[PDB]
């Protein structure tokens, strides 16, 4: 599906950050006996977290990954079971080794805190479906679906959670995810890949040349969505203009050639005054101080939009008649 | 005070988020607006256009008057039926691209809400401590 | 001649104000001016056509028409009282529309569409071609069609001396 | 005239402002509009952004730079025919095509570029039949008509039209100011009220 370089640890987490809303997954916590001492430390690290009100509103998830005991953390969703697993643990086997009686101690201090941990833990494995398993959820949980490109939207809602399991296991608290912070990182990697790499591609067609000499300057996309429904709308504006005779068809080469004026009149301006900036700033330069000059011209010997001057000169750009990087010919065409 | 530098920093971070957020979903109801006013103006252009490939039929079937071979149909005549024959392919509008400009609609009507909710906040905690 | 421009405003003006569209027009009318009298048509004539149905404020006025000669006239004048600079721009839009038209011609000179003959100078169109019916022709050719047509055929009753007049156009 | 600066300043005090008014802007009194502003210029206090305000008048700007091309197709239409009423009142001449086919025999054609083709064919036999009519009603046969009147209503057609443009420039320029820099900050509010303050500064 997506790169796989992200092991199960990563999938499952995010499997079960996606059938959440806006309950925190607490403390994968990363096991790899029945008297175990990682597992009673894991247990025993949630002890200040339910003890405090920061972090559990009773809506917390408590989950671990890869005996009798693990069963009977897992297969317990209600108060009653919760007792009887607590009364289980408690009467197995004599306290073993100080390493676990001290986690032990104070695991056995509250009945009702231990059943509401017990109420929430569910123990799981995965397997190597795991990113099947992810992809069928979010292709059938996710409102809105996104289905021509979610490999890498996938991939960087990943990258997110190895970067926080990462964060979080490196430093000295357990990982602990909200759903919150999740949904928001999985909508803003929605939104990105959906605005440029789809929309935006309906809307300005194969990258032509005038999107590529936008992308030489790599200046912010809300300009390249400004560029693309000015070159649209010039158009439309034309062929608005031509179906009913408004300006004659050859003006535009008086148009087209004026504005020939007056971006070498902008290009002297701007490249021999500074002469030490990079070629991507005193571009962005250039552009700007062009796109806020040509507006007064005039097309046909009458007034012409805003709209019409930045079609016009995005268009005139696609064809590499001007430019706005210093180097574009050599680059493109 | 450093707790009123970070909460100008946070609204000055949200601000502009907000900004950008604003300045976005103007830009996506104008491709709204342009993806069916485009399509009516592709729609013109092809009506005006589909006479060339029948022009090009009776180019190839007729005799010309011109008796010296002209590039005139070579070079004019072709492109109008390829313009015709690409704008039948480019005339509607996807429906997957509709539907990504309607859940991009309806997120940034989401983040409106969400950033307007964090701006309300920010505002009240300015003017309680201030 | 127009061939495919070097600008992407002036390939949209050229794929709209089109010489494959207006070399079929230019036959259509030329077809309704030998249709009445069977008499090759004065190559002035044709050079009008495009003044007509290539705008708007002409275009949207022959379809709700449908007399001839004044009773057009009277619809920008006296009808509705409210316009009429408009059959006079029609000698204008001759200067304008002259390098639309000519080459035009052309695309129709060949392909057996428009015949001129010798060096006298009539246009005679093609008989033994067929034109498309209405039925199918698109939305705009609709339009342009039924109005090469009508332009086709006021001009048939339209001799030298009554354009200098009525149309209001001396060349 | 006025209401143009009244309405695009409403529009932009929801954005930065204290007021909701779920009232329709477009269909809202004039002087309904006026007390609005001046609850902002008065008291600056409960900056109560919401998306229900700004995602209103995303819709009212484009609605109104909507407006703003639609004026600009009929300002052209105005100012097209305006100058064929001006060249009626200097004159008609000859428009000579037989002459003017000479020109294209004396200039490069580059598509047809073998001289031998075209003009031994269509252009000397187009020039020759338009020689006719030069020799025909060579006569200036008078031109009437009476075109006074439409000199009366496109002066009334260009003073309202241009009058639209001062009035919905002034809407853009209010409600895009810069677009770099639309804040939504404190600071961006205490300078707005001076813009507005200073628009009522006028009321007599």
């Amino acid at each position: 599906s997506s790169w796989l370089g992200y092991k199960i640890q990563e999938y499952r987490l995010t499997q079960r950050l996606l059938e959440a809303n806006n309950s925190s997954c607490i403390g994968f916590e990363i096991l790899d006996s029945n008297h175990s001492k990682d597992l009673w430390k894991t247990l025993s690290n949630w002890m200040d977290l339910i003890d405090s009100g920061e972090i559990d509103v009773d809506n917390t998830i408590f989950l671990l990954f890869t005996s009798e005991v693990l069963q009977l953390l897992s297969t317990s969703q209600a108060t009653e079971e919760a007792s009887k697993a607590f009364d289980e643990i408690l009467k197995i086997v004599s306290h073993p080794s100080p390493s676990i009686a001290n986690y032990l101690n104070n695991f056995s201090k509250s009945k009702t805190d231990a059943c509401r941990l017990i109420s929430k833990f569910t123990y799981i494995y995965g397997s190597g479906s795991a990113p099947h398993d992810l992809r069928e959820s979010y292709k059938l949980h996710r409102l809105g679906a996104l289905e021509e490109h979610l490999d890498e939207i996938m991939y960087e809602i990943l990258g997110w959670v190895s970067d926080v399991l990462t964060l979080a296991a490196e430093k000295r608290q357990p990982t602990i995810v909200r759903a919150k912070d999740f949904g928001a990182r999985l909508g803003e990697i929605e939104s990105k890949y959906r605005q440029k790499t789809i929309l935006n591609y309906f809307c300005n067609r194969d990258a032509p040349n005038y999107i590529k000499q936008l992308n030489l300057i790599n200046v912010d996309d809300s300009e390249l969505e400004e560029a693309a429904i000015a070159n649209l709308e010039t158009k439309d504006a034309v062929v608005e203009w031509t179906l009913n005779g408004d300006v004659q068809d050859y003006s535009y080469r008086y148009y087209q050639r004026e504005l020939r004026r007056c971006w070498g009149i902008q290009k002297q301006k701007i490249h021999l005054d500074f002469n030490g900036r990079p070629e991507t700033e005193v571009g962005q330069r250039l552009y700007i101080e062009c796109l806020n000059n040509v507006t007064r011209y005039y097309l046909e010997n009458k007034k012409v939009g805003d709209f019409f001057a930045h079609g016009t000169l995005h268009s005139m750009a696609d064809k590499l008649t001007i430019g706005w990087h210093p180097e574009f010919d050599k680059k493109l065409g | 005070s450093e707790q009123e530098a970070e909460i100008t920093k946070r609204s000055r971070d949200i601000s502009n988020n907000l900004a950008k957020v604003k300045s976005r979903l103007q830009n996506i109801n104008s491709m709204n607006r342009l993806a069916n006013t485009h399509s009516d103006a592709s729609r013109l252009k092809r009506e005006r256009l589909s006479l060339s490939k029948w022009l090009l039929t009776q180019n190839d079937i007729n005799s010309s008057l011109f008796s010296e071979p002209n590039e005139i149909r070579s070079l004019v005549l072709e492109p109008l039926a390829r313009a015709f024959s690409n704008l039948e392919a480019e005339l509607e509008v996807p429906i997957h691209v509709q539907g990504a400009l309607s859940r991009e609609k309806i997120y940034l009507e989401g983040e409106l809400t969400r950033l307007a909710s964090e701006m309300k906040d920010v505002n009240t905690q300015l003017k309680i401590l201030r | 001649q127009m061939l495919k421009p070097e600008n992407n405003l002036e390939k949209e003006a050229w794929e709209i104000n089109n010489p494959a569209m207006c070399s079929y027009m230019l036959w259509i009318a030329t077809l309704a001016y030998y249709q009445k009298q069977k008499e090759p048509i004065h190559p002035s004539r044709l050079f009008c056509l495009f003044p007509f149905i290539l705008y708007s404020d002409t275009r949207n006025v022959l379809l709700s028409s449908k007399g001839s000669l004044k009773s057009y006239l009277a619809k920008f004048s006296n009808s509705k009282a409210i316009s009429g600079d408009i059959p006079l721009s029609i000698h204008f839009r001759i200067d304008i529309q002259k390098n639309k038209t000519l080459d035009a011609l052309i695309v129709a000179f060949d392909s057996g569409l428009l015949v001129i003959d010798s060096d006298s100078g009539l246009i005679k169109p093609n008989v033994s071609i067929k034109p498309l019916p209405n039925s199918k022709l698109t939305d705009t050719i609709k339009e342009l069609v039924y109005c090469s047509t009508k332009i086709g055929r006021w001009l048939s009753e339209m001799t030298n001396q009554d354009l200098a007049r009525d149309l209001k156009v001396i060349f």
